[PDB]
């Protein structure tokens, strides 16, 4: 009547945060 | 085995319940998520509820549901462009049961939030016949 | 509202830590290449356990397990869950657990038991 079956999923590999980063402002010279 | 619902119907419900709860946040917000989480899990619960009713109402309701609802807050850089990337925590969800295998049945959605969004839904459902 | 559990809550308690300690004491971090067989494992058990600690005669529960190994956010919240049910509120219910990892584990385990009577 009522047995064991397979498993199932929900799956999301870890992944690198986009950083923000702090620029000058620039020099042509 | 086969859900009472097409899958495909399955999608647009709960993609109409993630966007109901969340379309309109502009961040992810702590406070909220057990507002939204509610919200949508009574959404996804009404709408299988009604489309698994036969016509003929002398039936009485075939299935028992549950709905599993999670809110995923994307990673957020340290300072709180390039091409848009989404930052991810790991995360693995698995589920067994002692069940109908014939009658007995989950059905998984996930709602990617682009990085502007900020985070993801995921959905499961489950059916249970009798 | 919800039916009583069939198992006592603080029995599910221990049942669902020793599932996770099994599969996850001796890890130093979160691995996701590991994170499958460690929720096999988590479920297998408890499942197992709950089966068996529950009938004495036929079986008379339906059981579904759900486990979710949540990575840590890097050191110096950001998930929620909740599940809704349309059951009969008298026999079927549902029972949760969190396996708060600290600092050094760097992961958590959530786990969901499910009952629905005959």
């Amino acid at each position: 009547l009522t047995t064991v079956p397979l498993t199932t999923i929900y799956e999301c590999p870890p992944s690198p945060v986009k950083e923000i980063f702090s620029y000058s402002k620039g020099i042509q010279t | 085995g086969p859900s009472p619902i097409p899958t495909n119907r399955l999608k647009q419900i709960a993609a109409d319940a993630c966007n109901d709860a969340i379309g309109s946040a502009e961040f992810y917000d702590h406070a909220k998520t057990e507002q939204w989480n509610h919200q949508i899990i009574n959404t996804i619960l009404k709408a299988v509820i009604a489309e698994s009713q036969p016509s003929d109402s002398t039936t009485p309701p075939q299935f028992k549901f549950a709905v599993n609802s999670t809110i995923v807050q994307h990673l957020v850089p340290s300072s709180k462009d390039g091409k848009p990337h989404v930052g991810r925590r790991g995360m693995h969800s698995a589920t067994g049961a002692f069940w109908n295998d014939k009658t007995d049945g989950m059905w998984t959605y996930k709602h990617e939030g682009d990085e502007s969004k900020g985070m993801d839904v995921v959905v499961m459902l489950i059916w249970i016949a009798v």
